[PDB]
RNA sequence: AACUAAUCCUAGCCCUAGCCCUACAAAUAUAAUUAUACUAUUAUAUAAAUCAAAACAUUUAUAAAAGUAUUGGAGA
RNA sequence: AAUUAUAUAACUUAUCUAUUUUAAGUUUGAAAUUUC
């Protein structure tokens, strides 16, 4: 199933075989599938980072375009 | 008498009628923002000695009211 | 870069797309609508225009609500709009005196009230103002149902409202068990608040609860492709027969 | 109930804006607080007998907590709603 | 195997994999194929193709005869549960 | 990493890794006895590392339990523990546990409890003795080592005699 | 015509514009990345100060009307 | 030190509680200001 990790990302969680149910398994409950409040800052950075990535590739493309103009 | 044992180590939505509160049972893991489910008895399907517990003495067929001193 | 829509519009965009759009309209309206709580610690201006004494000119007026802090404990009780006013005080109420940090606490109490709809006596944190409102509302059950969420100012009260609305809506026999004649009287007494069962279910539900409920409502076990193809084959064969 | 008013006049925001509060605008004056006052009077009906405040069945005006903490808490007094008030007089009429 | 209390190893026969080796006698397929043999265009099998090849003929015959009902979906090959089969499609209970 | 060491489930007379579990509720009915007066034997007067006074092992019936030793407690002595409130003066052997009602005024006592059932908490140090200043009906006055005179119900248990090391309070 | 050296042009970036976003297996929060039980499972109070007032103390920003009326150790 | 010292703390009165016939004073001082 799709689950949210402690980093705020949504990732597919593959289920594991256990002899006891989840509620009787404290260790499985010990595993954290919830995001902490401080991840809100990270989420904004991810959106900004994605926007930054688009800018960087465009800058990278511009440098490659210089080669086209320079060669021809 | 002196008390032995440091004190440090010493030990709504549900009430609404006609509806059942949502719980993280579907999630299969605890989350603070969902209600704690009430779980019915679990059935392993086989006997595990490591987790098996001996039956009480009184329920034994050989239990006798008279005390036998050995 | 820069976000075309401000951060506050991010919430609106999320509500307009995904499971939030699929949420029931009645519940969506309840969340979207915001109603100002009845003033308690401040008096709104009676008139919208006044003559300034200095210039003798009519000027439009504005209302400044006093800041009031409502602790979560109020969400577990039934407060009649009273709240903790946190701020600074001047000793003896003269500006020439020292400033002291002050927390003003309305006197709070825990008392028991009987609910006819639920036929149970609930021990609740309540203030004297709420008791007057209950009498003005013509009953504790009436007060919970009549009072809006903001004026009620209690999650516990909202939970009672959902239960009362759900109880009234369903004509549930659980009301006053083994007294069918008495059950009808309670429904007739509070008949004004009868509403569709769907709406009553979502009254007072938290956002996390609402999203999970809608997710559960729309969750569907995967359809075995055998069944899907069997119906498709039969439909195609039946269509061919036509 | 506590009522407070800002000491410092806040510049008017006009027709459709919100004034921006400042540090001196954060200081408030206490016009009235029930805590400093003695308990205000409250109207209640004695459902039992209490010493030297009357007898069961009478309507007495007593200070809110003083009446509430002693009479109502023990159960001596009760609140008089409009519905039970009309019922009580009808019951008293039949009495 | 399982390590029980007292630090003693106890091998479990069931958990020990057994290599099922097929008989290659009479089998005409070898590691390599002729360059003389033309290659076949890849046609990955799908549920639609599998259902059409196996399940469709039975229903088509039954539909014309009229001996079709919803209750008998298992008759045409539906499995209500994977329990009872040594190899369960979901959840997978066998190794590669 | 701090775990309480006072976690022994079973009361024992053997030193515990050593700590010997002391009993400050003198009249605890031992096995195979009704809540009636019972007698015990002082097996040995041992040394307690965790207490200034020396502890004397007192055993009766099928139960053996450590207790504080009085001034004249010695090995082989017999110690009586009675719950009955004597109509007349009850025979007093130093170290015996008796209700304040049983004892007469002026008898030195130790290991007294402020409230019935509380257990001995004062006069547990070496050389400390409580004097029964006054006795009336069900109330008695006992002078604690702090010199604070307290009035308690006669149900409270008092052990006759002073604590061992009679000259501990006189140390210079 | 000498050794050490030197020579080069893009690697890429920067500012605005535009634009919100909705981009294998196996193992893992236990001791993370240890294929199955242990042990239940959980962040955060005005932001302050520095700083300015040449120190320091209330105090110190974070379309036009207009830097006007006002406020302020009436001073920054 | 001088001067104040509604941090708090106490008492008195309210307060809040029982019965039943923090604020305002004052005091300590968390401190503040000035001088040494």
């Amino acid at each position: 199933a799709w689950r949210r990790d402690i980093f705020g990302r949504i990732v597919w969680h593959k289920f594991k075989q256990w002899p006891i149910p989840w509620y009787l398994n404290k260790r499985y409950n010990r595993r954290r599938f919830f995001a902490m409040p401080y991840v809100d800052r990270f989420i904004r950075l991810r959106i900004e980072k994605h926007a930054r990535i688009e800018a960087r590739k465009r800058s990278l493309q511009k440098k490659k375009e210089k080669i086209l103009h320079a060669k021809f | 008498a002196y008390e032995w044992g440091v004190r440090s180590t010493r030990k709504r939505v549900y009430e609404i009628p006609g509806l059942e509160p949502i719980t993280y049972e579907g999630k299969k893991h605890f989350v603070p923002w969902l209600a704690r489910p009430i779980f019915p008895p679990w059935e392993r399907g086989w006997n595990d000695p490591r987790f098996h517990r001996a039956a009480p003495i009184h329920e034994q067929t050989l239990y006798k009211e008279e005390p036998c001193y050995i | 870069p820069l976000h075309r829509y401000p951060v506050h519009l991010w919430q609106k965009l999320r509500l307009r797309q995904g499971i939030c759009a699929r949420l029931p309209a009645h519940f969506l309206r309840s969340l979207e609508e915001e109603r100002t709580p009845t003033p308690v610690h401040y008096k709104p201006h009676g008139t919208k225009f006044k003559i300034n004494p200095k210039n003798g000119q009519r000027e439009r007026v504005e209302d400044v609500p006093i800041p009031v802090h409502y602790p979560p404990e109020s969400q577990q009780g039934l407060w009649g709009g009273e709240g903790l006013i946190l701020g600074y005080r001047y000793a003896n109420n003269d500006k020439l005196s020292k400033r002291v940090k002050k927390v003003w606490k309305p006197q709070l109490f825990t008392r028991e009230l009987y609910s006819e709809i639920l036929d149970k006596k609930f021990t609740v944190t309540v203030t004297m103002r709420t008791l007057d409102l209950i009498d003005e509302a013509y009953g504790f059950d009436f007060y919970i149902l009549k009072t809006p969420k903001e004026d009620l100012g209690s999650k516990f009260g909202m939970d009672l409202k959902r239960g009362m609305l759900l109880r009234l809506a369903r004509q549930d026999p659980h009301l006053h068990p083994e007294n069918p004649e008495r059950r009808a009287a309670i429904y007739d007494k509070y008949r004004s608040f009868v509403i569709p069962e769907a709406e009553a279910e979502w009254v007072g539900l938290t956002l996390e609860e609402a999203l999970e409920k809608q997710r559960l409502l729309e969750e569907k076990d995967p359809v075995p492709l055998f069944k899907v193809y069997v119906e498709e084959l039969v439909q195609r064969l039946q269509e061919q027969v036509l | 109930t506590v009522i407070v008013e800002r000491w410092w006049k806040v510049p008017l925001a006009g027709e459709g804006r919100k004034p921006h509060l400042h540090r001196r605008h954060r200081v408030y004056k206490l016009v009235e607080d029930t805590k400093h006052r003695p308990k205000d009077n409250l109207e209640l009906i004695l459902t039992q007998s209490v010493d030297e405040i009357g007898v069961r069945g009478d309507l007495v005006s007593v200070k809110k907590s003083v009446g509430r903490n002693k009479l109502l808490s023990q159960g001596l007094a009760v609140y008089a709603s409009p519905e039970n008030r009309k019922l009580f007089e009808e019951e008293k009429s039949l009495r | 195997g399982i390590y029980t209390s007292d630090r003693k190893f106890v091998q479990i026969k069931e958990m020990v994999p057994e290599f099922v080796v097929p008989d290659l006698t009479g089998f005409k397929l070898k590691p390599y194929v002729n360059y003389r043999a033309p290659a076949g265009i890849d046609t990955p099998l799908t549920a639609k193709a599998l259902f059409q090849e196996t399940v469709a003929p039975a229903i088509e015959k039954d539909f014309k005869e009229g001996t079709f009902d919803a209750n008998n979906l298992e008759k045409y090959g539906f499995e209500p549960t994977q329990e009872g089969k040594l190899f369960q499609l979901y959840p997978k209970n066998f190794p590669r | 990493k701090f775990v309480s060491w006072k976690s022994r489930t079973k009361y024992t007379v053997k030193p515990v890794k050593n700590y010997r579990m002391i009993d400050f509720l003198r009249f605890r009915p031992e096995k195979e006895k009704a809540p009636e007066p019972f007698e015990e034997k002082v097996v040995v007067v041992r040394y307690d590392p965790c207490r200034s006074a020396d502890i004397a092992l007192v055993a009766g019936g099928s139960r053996k339990r450590w207790i504080i030793a009085t001034e004249n407690m010695k090995a082989g002595d017999t110690i009586l523990n009675s719950n009955h409130i004597g109509r007349m003066a009850v025979a007093a052997q130093e170290g015996d546990a008796h209700p304040l009602g049983a004892l007469p005024v002026g008898t030195l006592i130790n290991n007294v409890e402020s409230e019935p059932g509380r257990g001995a908490q004062y006069i547990r140090a070496a050389g400390t003795c409580g004097v029964l200043l006054r006795k009336v009906n069900g109330t008695a006055i006992i002078q604690l080592p702090s010199k604070r005179q307290m009035q308690v119900l006669e149900s409270c248990t008092a052990t006759v005699g002073r604590v061992s090391n009679v000259n501990h309070n006189q140390r210079v």
